[PDB]
RNA sequence: UUACAAAUAAGCGCUCUCAACUUAAUUUAUGAAUAAAAUCUAAAUAAAAUAUAUACGUACACCCUCUAACCUAGAGAAGGUUA
């Protein structure tokens, strides 16, 4: 059971270790999380948290 | 340049960057053509 | 220093206070009109 | 500006005051503040505006001299509390009778102080997430200041 | 790159140092950086199974200011495990004992809840004043800008400036001032 | 012949004498406990009074102020040279770089900079005089495993009216709802052998030739038992050390020539005339 | 900054830090404090494990590059 | 004093017991807002004034020879003594 409520829970997670490590790369470069992502967007270049 | 625990391995290291620079084996280099029909 | 919900002054002299973050009612002719929210 | 010197005769001298700047960005202003433009844009840390109204010793001035409208009268008095109590006036401190010491204990840093730091008791019993009791940081009286941020300021952390 | 396998290794997850001061600093904003360096937050490699946290040196802990009333409205409190050992202490009287009790509790309250805290406790390194020993200084490889911006006090302010902000008010000559 | 070496500090490079000032806090000596006996003050009243023997007590080491952790600085008094075929080869090493036989029992003084005394001085009774109050401290004879009412005086319960196999035994450990016990609750255990102080004891007499202070009152610690005397730290006794040597007495020095027996004012010496009470 | 010759491999640098100059090889306890201050951890991570732990450890784990 | 009609253990016998950095109800002083010959001040300041406690000081600190035997150490183990 745990098998199985842990295979919908790894691509929750695993997103959410991505904007951890999106927010860490924005903040070297001086960008918080929400702009950096809005922004990308807003030019029409679509590219996925992984 | 070259990263190491001490500087006389970081100064080791480095020397072995170059050496591949010179003869153009940084693994950036353009991937081998096995895809030539000829 | 009856402490009491609501300070009202007993006389004429009597002046109003705010110290130590209470209400005083201090009364330079009588003592007994001293008194504390 | 009338001072008294003292030889006993002991005469009063008036003395050459600085003046006003001309010329004040909003004109016919009622209120001093207003007529420089500066209604809701100073803070606790604006010593140069504040100690345009201070006297010597750090006490405030009264309004009639000042001329500042109550409603800023208030406000300019409860921001300098703040500037002393954050030792933002180092050259107005209290005068000393009798040539006493300070009380010689080191001085926590503090801004923002709303209260006196001797008449606040402290909370025991913080209360739960829920009921949780608030500890005041900053001035009601402030509220109407600009805000740059996304959310109004909070008061209470 | 073009660095070696090993020396790659290293160099990715090698540890730094970093010397925050915290003087008329807030030991919140204090926290909330120090414990982000700490736990590695701030790598783009960041790992919760990695153990990348990094040395943070913070420096002038006695000096820290607090808004409010906070000296005397926050209050920690402790239990030595026996009876009648509660015991409620104010920051003032804390910060007073002990100048760097205060800094590290914010820094471990926001940690994350877990064994690995405890290790990460041990890469903070307090100082009550900017003395700092010998070998940390060589250690030392950055440093990271205060969050609250200190307000200037009335004597720093040059002649010239207090001549720049124009004079609000003039009070008449016939005045004792 | 280690010991005779020894027997002269003065004339062995003595550190500097500072002179006393008030703040200063000496060195103790370590003592052995022969026994008890009766002493009579001109008064008439019987005071009981321990006698507390100096054997070869030598300062050991002194460790500095920083690196002892303290403010103060502090030093070690060794006492009662015992054999050397049953100890550790550490400490024979120790002892013999020091020069000394080895002691039973090492012990730590809390001593100002300005009362520092150079290691491997030895120590004698000579350092109290009559009058100063004392402090004693040593282990407790242990008693072993004792039950609650012994250890801590528990009432305990009745013997007879149906008591059934409860005459001894702890009443209720707790409050019920907690769940649990309190730590450092009041338990059956060892008891004894335990360190402990008495504080603002008397020192009736001092013995030169056979180095004995007479300390009033009862010492912890069984007889033969190895004790910790030093001067007293309670508030009324806080500058009594002026008058006293302030480093020490050194009787190689031969300043001063002391009578075997010193005695306190009050003190009635035997061989004087019967106590009259007029 | 140029480079330091005048004073290496880490084993060591490592000896250095690890000086043995008292009791020859301290015991778990001392030895394990000694190493926890080098390198910034507790000394909980240094405890050994038993012998049903050792053996659930996998023999040849997989290797990606 | 009472036992062991043992060298001991008890009390009914005997000795020793201490400091307060940091406060609260409260009381003073200087002093503005509040044009005073005011105002203890959730104004800037200086002090005094319960109980608490730990700033402060005692206590411990010594790192292991142990066939064995003894012990005022002890349930075992530990611990002490052995020219
Ligand atoms: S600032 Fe304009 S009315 Fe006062
Ligand atoms: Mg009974
Ligand atoms: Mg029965
Ligand atoms: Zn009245």
């Amino acid at each position: 059971v745990k098998c199985t409520k842990a295979r919908r829970l790894k691509k929750r997670n695993l997103r959410t270790l991505w904007i951890n490590r999106i927010t860490a790369a924005s903040q070297e470069h001086g960008l918080k999380y929400p702009a950096f992502i809005v922004n990308l967007i807003k030019c029409q270049v679509e590219l996925n948290r992984k | 340049e070259g990263p190491g625990e001490t500087v006389l391995v970081a100064e080791e290291e480095a020397a072995r960057v170059a050496l591949r620079k010179l003869y153009g084996f940084t693994e950036n280099r353009r991937p081998w053509d096995y895809s030539k029909p000829k | 220093f009856k402490t009491k919900g609501v300070i009202k002054k007993r006389c004429k002299d009597c002046y109003k206070v705010k110290r130590r973050g209470r209400w005083f009612i201090l009364c330079k002719t009588n003592p007994k009109h001293k008194q504390r929210q | 500006l009338r001072e008294v010197v003292k030889i006993t005769v002991i005469e009063g001298r008036i003395t050459e005051t600085p003046k006003a700047t001309p010329d004040p960005p909003n004109p016919s202003g009622q209120c001093p503040i207003c007529r420089w433009n500066l209604k809701h844009k100073y803070t606790y840390e604006d010593v140069l505006l504040l100690s345009q109204f201070i006297r010597p010793y750090g006490g405030m001035l009264p309004r009639r001299v000042t001329g500042l409208c109550r409603e800023e009268h208030r406000k300019i008095e409860e921001c300098v509390k703040m500037a002393h109590r954050a030792g933002l006036l180092p050259n107005h401190r209290p005068q000393l009778p009798e040539g006493c010491l300070p009380k010689d204990k080191p001085k926590l840093n503090r801004y923002l102080t709303r209260w006196a730091p001797k008449s606040v008791k402290p909370i025991y019993k913080k209360g739960h997430r829920w009921n949780k009791v608030g500890m005041a940081v900053g001035s009601p009286l402030l509220k109407d200041n600009v805000c740059y941020s996304r959310r109004p300021l909070k008061m209470m952390h | 790159s073009s660095f070696s396998r090993a020396p790659q290794q290293w160099a990715t997850f090698a540890r730094m140092w970093y010397l925050l001061d915290g003087k008329m600093q807030p030991p919140g904003k204090l926290a909330v950086i120090a414990s982000n360096k700490l736990q590695g937050l701030n790598k783009p490699v960041y790992h919760q199974l990695s153990d990348c946290g990094d040395h943070v040196v913070i420096i002038n802990t006695r000096h820290i200011a607090f808004s409010g009333n906070k000296w005397e409205q926050k209050v920690y409190s402790s239990h030595t495990g026996y009876p009648g050992g509660f015991r409620q202490v104010t920051a003032a009287q804390l910060h007073r004992k002990d100048p760097v009790a205060i800094v590290k509790l914010a820094i471990y309250g926001m940690l994350p809840k877990n064994l690995h805290r405890r290790t990460m406790m041990q890469r903070l390194h307090l100082f009550p004043d900017e003395d700092i020993p010998e070998d940390i200084l060589k250690n030392l490889v950055e440093e990271l800008p205060q969050p609250r911006r200190v307000p200037k006090r009335l004597d720093e302010y040059t002649q010239e400036e207090i001549e720049a902000f124009p004079r609000v008010w003039t009070p008449p000559d016939d005045f004792r001032m | 012949t280690q010991l005779t070496s020894k027997l002269n500090p003065l004339k062995d490079e003595p550190w500097p004498l500072h002179p006393w000032e008030p703040g200063s806090f000496r060195v103790g000596l370590i003592a052995l406990k022969l026994g008890m006996m009766p002493l009579w003050t001109k008064d008439g009243q019987k005071h009981a009074v321990t006698l507390l023997q100096v054997q070869d007590c030598h300062v050991l080491k002194y460790t500095p102020k920083e690196d002892h952790n303290g403010k103060i600085a502090a030093l070690t008094v060794g006492g009662k040279t015992v054999s050397r075929f049953y100890k550790p080869d550490s400490r024979l090493e120790f002892y013999r770089d020091l020069g000394l036989p080895p002691k039973q029992i090492h012990k730590i003084f809390h001593v100002t900079d300005n009362a520092v005394i150079k290691p491997g001085t030895p120590l004698y009774a000579a350092h109290f005089r009559p009058g100063q109050y004392v402090d004693v401290t040593a282990k407790t004879i242990g008693k072993g495993f004792q039950g609650v009412m012994k250890r801590w005086g528990f009432k305990g319960q009745p013997a007879s009216h149906g008591q059934t196999k409860t005459h001894r035994r702890p009443g209720a450990i707790s409050t019920g709802d907690i769940a649990r016990v309190w730590p450092g609750t009041k338990m059956p255990g060892r008891m004894g052998n335990q360190n402990r102080t008495v504080y603002g004891l008397k020192v009736w007499r001092v013995n030169t030739k056979h180095n004995i202070i007479y300390v009033n009152g009862s010492v912890p610690g069984h007889k033969n038992c190895l004790v910790k005397i030093k001067d007293s730290t309670l508030p009324a006794y806080k500058d009594s050390c002026k008058n006293l040597p302030f480093p020490t007495y050194f009787p190689d020095g031969d300043e001063e020539e002391l009578p075997e027996d010193l005695f306190d004012e009050s003190v009635w010496q035997p061989s004087e005339p019967s106590i009259t009470f007029a | 900054k140029p480079i330091p010759q005048p004073d290496e491999t880490h084993e060591q640098i490592l000896k250095a830090k690890l000086e043995v100059r008292k009791s020859k090889q301290l015991e778990q306890g001392p030895m394990i404090e000694q190493l926890s201050k080098v390198f910034y951890t507790t000394k909980h991570r240094w405890y050994p494990h038993g012998q049903y732990h050792n053996r659930r450890k996998k023999l040849n784990p997989p290797r990606d590059r």
